[PDB]
């Protein structure tokens, strides 16, 4: 038996998204928000890799 | 119509709501209102920054008695 070791590496997809919503349920399609001070952020991260 | 629409039970969608940004880009069609924001939608303007939303609409005019049909308004 002849052995060929090979190897790698692989970089896993992690993301966020800012929700639009309280509840954490639409997330924020557009590139920029202007917001006020007083509002409050909803933001969540996924895991696709 | 009345048998065909999707419910939305959104608490946040209330006049009460301090302020967010959601924006009803994505709404397409007939919808039923249910949950502790109510049955009926605003029928005045409410104050700014209110909804969840910093310009939210209302319906001017008043809401169709029973058994009126289908009628055209301008939020
Ligand atoms: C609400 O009612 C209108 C009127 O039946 C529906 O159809 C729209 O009708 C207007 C006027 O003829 C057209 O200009 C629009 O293109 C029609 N809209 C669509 C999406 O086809 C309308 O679909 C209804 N809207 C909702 C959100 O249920
Ligand atoms: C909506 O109704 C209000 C209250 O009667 C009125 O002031 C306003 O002019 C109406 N809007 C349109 C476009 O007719």
């Amino acid at each position: 038996a002849l052995n060929i070791r090979v190897g790698g590496t692989g970089m896993f997809t992690v993301r966020m998204a800012l929700f639009q919503t309280p509840s954490y349920t639409q997330p924020y399609q557009g590139s920029s928000v202007t917001l006020s001070t007083e509002a409050f952020l909803y933001v969540g991260t996924m895991l696709d890799g | 119509p009345c048998q065909a629409h999707r419910t939305l039970d959104e608490y946040w969608r209330s006049t009460e709501y301090g302020e967010g940004y959601a924006c009803d880009t994505d709404l397409r069609g007939w919808y039923r209102f249910v949950g502790q924001g109510g049955a009926r939608m605003a029928e005045t303007c409410v104050p700014v920054l209110r909804c969840n939303t910093a310009a939210p609409m209302w319906l001017n005019g008043t809401h169709p008695s029973s058994d009126e049909g289908i009628v055209s308004r301008k939020a």
